[PDB]
Order: C-alpha cells, then structure tokens, then sequence
C-alpha cells in the first residue's frame, strides 16, 4: 500500500 | 540514498542567500515535497517550508522554497540576524522521508571578536585524586567556529582532547570549552602545555606550566 | 501549540521504552504524527509516521522490527516503543505533526541513553583565578544533565556554564566560569553549587585563588 494523501492531507493507504 | 546540503554559509543582515538540497537519486522534483526544518539551540526544531514551496503557518515572509537546476532551494531573501542557526533540508521518496546534513547558517548580526582564551592547570586537589585536567575557555567570539589545538612542549597532542561546539554565552556572544585529560606523571613530564585557538585565521595561544 | 514528549530514560541493553507525545493548542486528529532520530546530536534520520485517525503507518525499513508505532486518539497521545534496545539506539527522539507534506510542529525531544552503566554524580574541583575568571570543574558524571548556580543563585551576571563533553568513557563533564573584579578576590565568597539530580547529589565548592 502506497502511503497517499486523504481530504484533510493526511496518510492513507493508496492503491 | 543520500541528501546533500552546504555544510556552512556565511550573509549579512539584509542580503539573500539560498541554501541548497541535492539528492543522490537524481534531480529533486516537485514530488519530493522538500522541507526546510530550523534547529535552533536546546533542540528548538520549526517547520519553514514543505509542501510544494508552501510555508509554514506564522513562518517569516523571507523564507521561500524553489527549485534551482536539479536541487531545492530555500532562499532568505532579507537576512535577519534571528536567522542565524542550523537549516536541515528532508527529501520524500514515495514513502520515507531522509534528511541532509544541515547547513550551519551564519548571519553577521553582530561585530567580530576573536576570543578570550582563559587556561587553567589541574587543580592540586584533582591531582590528589590522581587525575589532571587542564581546562581552556574560550569566551566572547564571534563568528561562531573555532578550531583548538593542544600541545605538550611544543609537540602537538593526539589523545586526551574534547572540545565542545560553540553555543551562546548571555550577551549573544559565542563560548566553547576543551578539555585535555592527562595523569599526573604525564602532567608532569613536560615543560609545558598550550591550548591553541584558531578563530578566523588567527590564533590565540595559552600556556601553563606543572612549576 | 504544545508537543510534550516524555522524560529521559536511561535502560539496560535489551529492554524496551516506549515514548509518548501528547499534543496540545491544536487538533491532534488535523496531523500525522512523525518521529525522527537525531544522532551525535547532529544527523537526522526519519523512522515513520502514523494517522491518528485511521492508524496508518509508512516505516522508515530500517527500523522495521526496532520501533512500533501506536496512537491514542482520546488522550492525544502518539506513542512510539523501542524494542531489543542495544546502545546504537542511544540519541535524541523527536515527533513532530505533519500534514499536505510538511512538518507544522514540532516536540522538544527525548533523550534515549541504552547503556550498562548506572547513574554516577561528579566530582568537583576549583578553577581557581582588573577581571579574573574563576570556575568549577564538574567531572565524571552520568548521564545528562548537571546544572550549575553561583551563590545560590545571587551570581548571575558575567556567569557561563558549558555543555557537557562526553568523553570515550561514556561520562560526561561540563565547567562553569564567572568574571569578577579582581578588587573583590580575597573577601568576596565564592561557591558554585553543583546539582545532579540522576544521582540525586548536590555538591557546593568554595573556590579560592
Ligand atoms: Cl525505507
Ligand atoms: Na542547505
């Protein structure tokens, strides 16, 4: 999982 | 993989100066997001720049970030003498973040001084306790680099030597310490001892004597 | 805005420690939290990074296995736990909140010390001396810190105290220096007091000329 950035530019698991 | 930043840099109040970020991977892009970090004394760490050449909230307007060529770029555009300290650069590599070296930034915000050069003897009650230490201050300079050197007679010293990194005295001066540890019998078997300061291309010399 | 870290923590070779850092001033859920090791005091290396909101992690590789990150929300807490902890661990840690790509804040550090060696308090000699400086010579402590007043605080002004110089044995050693008039050398009374909590010592030292 590719570190991505969510709504509030924050870490989330990207595809 | 390794950053790259400018160990030391030397401006005045006023003038521009850029410090710059080089990776080993090839040229810095936009997707690095490169930050700029302040350290300044006790460990004081501010955010200036990350982002995309964004600036941190309540950071100063003179600071900026660019790309020059295939490196970033932060640029003082104003120097202020506040902005003398220790820049790190970080670089984003998909998934990590790696840090440069740091750039000590010098602002030259007050007059040069070269320095006070104090050098005590082992104290006889240390000697008693069958150590001996000779302590050499070295007070009120600026710039704030220097270099020290010991000698025994006039032999220079390869063991026994600490010296502690200049930080700032009460009146905004710099200060440093080193220390030579020795034995008493070694104390005593030379005629004397020197501490030896080399502060923009001058010296300043301290001698002290076991008699 | 407040990243409060937890104390120093001197541990054995082969234990564990786990760091806290509590935010406060800001909303702990708007940030990642990052962690960083500062080496010599000088190099930085980053080890990973946590959501508070959803616990993703990215590790730095090379501390897979070293540090595990965690996250309280409810008491905006970030935590980080050090494991199999060998003296190549010794450093400064630091967290620091991060969100769009970019460090907004940062903690004050935490002081690792992975060692053997018990707590040890200094030994203290006169650095004995118009101006003259006179100081103390505090030797042979450990670990950090030692601090140093003169008259008990009376003596401020023209008052320098050193860091530490960690020397090869693993102890340290700081000076503290004052100027005075030479005028007042032979009946003005001079004493550094000495203080090292760790080893809960407290030594005052009258220097002479
Ligand atoms: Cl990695
Ligand atoms: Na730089």
């Amino acid at each position: 999982p590719i570190p991505v950035l969510d709504e509030n530019g924050l870490f989330a698991p990207g595809p | 993989v390794v950053v790259t930043q400018e160990s030391a840099l030397t401006t005045s109040p006023g003038e521009t100066v850029t410090l710059t970020c080089r990776s080993s991977t090839g040229a810095v892009t936009t997707s690095n997001y490169a930050n700029w970090v302040q350290e300044k004394p006790d460990h004081l760490f501010t955010g200036l720049i990350g982002g995309i050449n964004n600036r941190a909230p309540g950071v100063p307007a003179r600071f900026s970030g660019s790309l020059i060529a295939d490196k970033a770029a932060l640029t003082i555009t104003g120097a202020q003498t506040e902005d003398e300290a220790i820049y790190f650069c970080a670089l984003w590599y998909s998934n990590h973040w790696v840090f440069g070296g740091g750039t000590k930034l010098t602002v030259l915000g007050q007059p040069k001084a070269a320095p006070s050069v104090t050098l005590f003897p082992p104290s006889s009650e240390e000697l008693q306790a069958n150590k001996a230490t000779l302590v050499c201050l070295i007070s009120d300079f600026y710039p704030g680099a220097v270099t020290v050197a010991w000698k025994a007679d006039s032999s220079p010293v390869k063991a026994g030597v600490e010296t502690t990194t200049p930080s700032k005295q009460s009146n905004n001066k710099y200060a440093a310490s080193s220390y030579l540890s020795l034995t008493p019998e070694q104390w005593k078997s030379h005629r004397s001892y020197s501490c030896q300061v080399t502060h923009e291309g001058s010296t300043v010399e301290k001698t002290v004597a076991p008699t | 805005v407040q990243l409060q870290q937890s104390g120093p923590e001197l541990v054995k070779p082969g234990s564990s420690v786990k760091i806290s850092c509590k935010g406060s001033g800001y909303t702990f859920t708007d940030y990642n939290m990052e962690w960083v090791k500062q080496s010599h005091g000088k190099s930085l290396e980053w080890i990973g990074v946590i959501n508070p909101n959803n616990r993703f992690t990215s590790y730095n590789q090379n501390f897979r296995g070293k540090a595990t990150l965690t996250v309280d929300k409810s008491s905006s807490t970030a935590y980080m736990d050090l494991r199999s902890l060998t003296s190549e661990d010794s450093a400064v840690y630091f967290c620091a909140g991060s969100r769009w790509y970019q460090y907004d804040y940062w903690g004050q550090g935490t002081t690792l010390t992975v060692s053997s060696a018990s707590t040890k308090g200094p030994s203290v000699f006169p650095l004995a001396p118009a101006t003259a400086a006179l100081g103390c010579l505090v030797k042979d402590y450990f670990p950090e810190p030692v601090t140093v007043s003169w008259n008990s605080g009376a003596l401020t002004s023209g008052v320098h105290t050193f860091p530490a110089v960690l020397q090869s044995s693993g102890l340290y050693s700081l000076s503290s220096v004052v100027t005075v008039p030479s005028s007042s050398l032979g009946t003005q009374t001079y004493i550094c007091n000495v203080n090292h909590a760790p080893s809960n010592t407290k030594v005052d030292k009258k220097v002479e000329p």
